[PDB]
């Protein structure tokens, strides 16, 4: 009802998050994994979707979409085409390592979630597109998959259910745009990581031109624990429309950076000081914070105090949760420089098939380098705003929104810094 | 790809000789109607004008493109050849 | 620039350049192709190409052409992939390719110090190789190690939460024929806090715990 801060280990869902117990099948069974999955499967798929819905579980990929409805767009009769499930593990969003931690320290949960979601959707296999820089993680994942095939939990008779299911892993060759539902699919299919438009929707025609449902590592890894303990239990955590135990990644200008699970709608200040050791110099030295990943607008110290780290509160704070990768900056930062490096990152990682991002992101990178130097005039800030707004809702994917938003945040809270840089540059001439 | 000059009917005359001028090398004509072009809203209007003025005419019907089925999903198919390799 | 996206033939990189897969690589390729439906085998391009890269270290044009020939694909559909993805090396690289992350989650935590210390120890620039053809330094984006920052990636291994002294150690070791231990160079083993476990220091409950009845 209130004070959604603390969370006991009895309720933590990623138990081996710090590599303290064996990540193989022995620790998985000893910790509560691959238990009763047979009954989970012999239960109908509609029941699994009912659980996903009554849990309030919203995807963690960066957009707040409810799974149950997402995974229910796919609970249709088959038209003689194999249905699939594609797991998104290409966490290239700056500040995000939760999926790495999962992959490498508790992969049997991910595998069990693949199987559960597959029975929910009617799938035939699970394609786990994983980043290519994560070679050791993918190897651990394949080891786990081999253990599972040997134990009989996936394959011909998955746990003794009459349901046959495979799990494939796929490396990505290092691209951030391949993290989108659609460019992911194109990569798998062999083509460039160039997203496709919607419609069509992956559920109708997706990977290999077949029905498809893309989902984040955390979502699927949670699904079996929900179906096993209960969605209402998952929904007692957090606020009404946003609920669950969410992984957090606290990076930058913080003394004890870490990854953590907590109750959503938690106060950000607590989330920092209690788990981390607080910002290096003290809350007073906090210049600004990025609540989610690089694709989320900044918010300054002023509102960072009374802000709840969930979707809706961050929206009302003119920002968003995203992947919940709290990047912290103190007063010793050229914040303009950090945002300009973010824009350079988005410039490199753009695919280049739709004009707005392709051109305007490099445009904004040049303008931002100029602002760093201060060679610009303060009449160009509104030009940059207009450029951002021309990019925002006119793209095929969100990477344009992600490149436009941090600029909007910078200009919405740190315009005087830019104007002062311009004034100093004019004096220096 | 503009289709705004494919709306109004035109009237054009037969082409006649054009010979270089020896002095400069320009194109000369003894054809006053070499550049006569009239614009009509329909075919019967042009036919009437031609008949009236005493000219002989050969008409050419209007070419409208045929409506075409188009789908962005066809580019992504499981079994058909519409499957494209160039995204 | 350095990433030109064009290919002008040379003696080192021409179609006649001597590439070919090993009898083991061919069976790995057969398996890969088997991981996809029977009509869709042009989806193995990325794994087969990275495999060739592993065998040869880098990717010449003959490599892409042979990948195509094997998968029966147009070679341009492979040139596009190679140019698009950055993990694919189309110029020969050093024994130990060093990819330094310089995005803000790492930059904030003094990553340019590491970039410089590597510029000096090695005697190269931000995108060059060494005369010994052993080291190759480049700047790259977030590698999913934002909490254990700074960090660098050296030939499929990470080295995290490090400092000039630590990177100097790593380089002195790679120049002696050793392969160091991937992971944070500080006390912590992974993303766990440095002070101490603040989230899960209890023991885990184990099987059948929290299970709802009627399942
Ligand atoms: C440029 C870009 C990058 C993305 N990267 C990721 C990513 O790394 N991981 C992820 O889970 N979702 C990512 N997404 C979001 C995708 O839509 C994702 O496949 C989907 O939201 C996952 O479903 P879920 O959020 O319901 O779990 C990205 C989106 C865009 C536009
Ligand atoms: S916004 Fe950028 S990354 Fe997204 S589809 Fe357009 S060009 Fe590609
Ligand atoms: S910003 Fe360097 S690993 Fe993420």
């Amino acid at each position: 009802k209130t004070s959604f801060g603390s969370l006991k280990d009895e309720d933590r869902i990623f138990t081996n998050l710090y590599g303290r117990h064996d990540w193989r099948l022995k620790g998985a069974l000893r910790r509560g994994d691959w238990y009763k999955t047979k009954e989970i499967l012999l239960k109908g798929p509609d029941w699994i979707l009912g659980e996903m819905k009554t849990s309030g579980l919203r995807g963690r990929g960066g957009a707040g979409f409810p799974t149950g409805l997402k995974w229910s767009f796919m609970n249709k009769p088959s038209d003689g085409r194999p249905k699939y499930l594609v797991v998104n593990a290409d966490e290239g969003e700056p500040g995000t390592c939760k999926d790495r931690e999962i992959m490498r320290h508790d992969p049997h949960k991910l595998v069990e979630g693949c199987l559960v979601g597959g029975r929910a959707m009617g799938a035939r296999a699970a394609y786990i597109y994983i980043r290519g820089e994560f070679y050791n993680e993918a190897s651990n994942l394949q080891v786990a998959i081999r253990e599972a095939y040997e134990a009989g939990l996936i394959g011909k008779n998955a746990c003794g259910s009459d349901y046959d299911f495979d799990v494939f892993v796929v490396r990505g060759a290092g691209a951030y745009i391949c993290g989108e539902e659609t460019a992911l699919i194109e990569s798998i299919e062999g083509k460039q990581g160039k997203p496709r438009l919607k419609p069509p929707f992956p559920a109708d025609v997706g990977v290999f031109g077949c029905p498809t449902t893309v989902a984040n590592v955390e979502t699927v890894a949670v699904s079996p624990t929900i179906c096993r303990r209960g969605g209402t239990w998952f929904a007692g955590f957090g606020r009404e429309r946003n609920s669950g135990t969410k992984l957090f990644n606290i990076s930058g200008h913080v003394n004890h950076p870490c990854t953590v699970e907590e109750e959503m709608s938690v106060p950000l200040k607590e989330l920092i000081e209690k788990h981390a050791g607080g910002v290096t110099g003290g809350w007073d030295n906090l210049l600004a914070v990025i609540p989610g990943g690089s694709s989320t607008p900044l918010i300054p110290k002023s509102v960072c105090e009374t802000v709840l780290m969930d979707f809706d509160a961050l929206v009302q704070a003119q920002t968003g949760l995203g992947t919940a990768a709290v990047i912290v900056m103190d007063r010793s930062t050229d914040i303009v420089k950090a945002i300009a490096r973010l824009i350079e990152f988005y410039k490199h990682e753009s695919c280049g098939q739709c004009t707005p991002c392709r051109e305007g992101v490099d445009w904004m990178n040049k303008v931002m380098a100029r602002f760093v130097k201060g060679d610009a005039r303060p009449a160009e800030i509104d030009s940059l705003w207009e450029i951002s707004k021309q990019i925002e809702g006119h793209t095929i994917c969100a990477l344009g929104d992600g490149a436009a938003w941090p600029v909007q945040g910078l200009i919405r809270h740190f315009r005087p810094e830019l104007e002062d840089r311009m004034q100093r540059f004019a004096q220096q001439h | 790809s503009g289709v705004n000059n494919t709306k109004k009917w035109k009237m054009e005359f037969d082409t006649r000789e054009r010979w270089e001028n020896p002095l400069m090398g320009w194109a000369s004509t003894a054809d006053p109607l070499s550049n006569m072009v009239l614009t009509f809203s329909a075919k019967e209007d042009a036919i009437a004008f031609a008949e009236k003025n005493g000219w002989s005419y050969d008409v050419e019907e209007k070419k409208v493109p045929k409506p075409k089925s188009k789908s962005y999903g066809a580019n992504f198919s499981w079994n058909k050849r519409t499957r494209v390799s160039t995204k | 620039g350095g990433a030109l996206f064009v290919h002008r033939d040379t003696p080192e990189n021409n179609p006649d350049t001597p590439f070919d897969f090993t009898p083991e690589n061919y069976k790995r390729i057969e398996a890969i192709v088997k991981n996809y439906p029977e009509g869709h085998q042009a989806a193995a391009v990325l794994p087969v190409l990275d495999l060739a890269q592993r065998q040869n270290g880098w990717l010449p044009i003959s490599a892409m052409n042979k990948v195509a020939e094997v998968l029966q694909v147009p070679p341009m559909r492979v040139y596009e992939v190679a140019t698009f993805y950055t993990m694919y090396n189309r110029k020969p690289v050093g024994k130990y390719h060093i990819q330094v992350c310089t995005t803000t989650p790492c930059m904030l935590r003094d990553s340019d110090s590491i970039l410089e210390t590597l510029q000096r120890k090695l005697g190269i620039k931000v995108g060059e190789t060494t005369p010994d053809k052993l080291f190759t330094l480049i700047e790259v984006e977030c590698l999913g190690a934002c909490v254990n920052a700074p960090m660098v990636q050296i030939n499929d291994n990470y080295y995290e939460d490090l400092t000039p002294k630590d990177i100097e150690e790593i380089i002195d070791e790679l120049k002696a024929g050793k392969v160091p231990k991937p992971g944070p160079r500080s006390g912590r083993f992974c993303c766990e806090p440095a002070g101490g476990l603040t989230s899960l220091t209890e023991p885990p409950k184990g099987p059948g715990f929290g299970v709802q009845a009627g399942l």
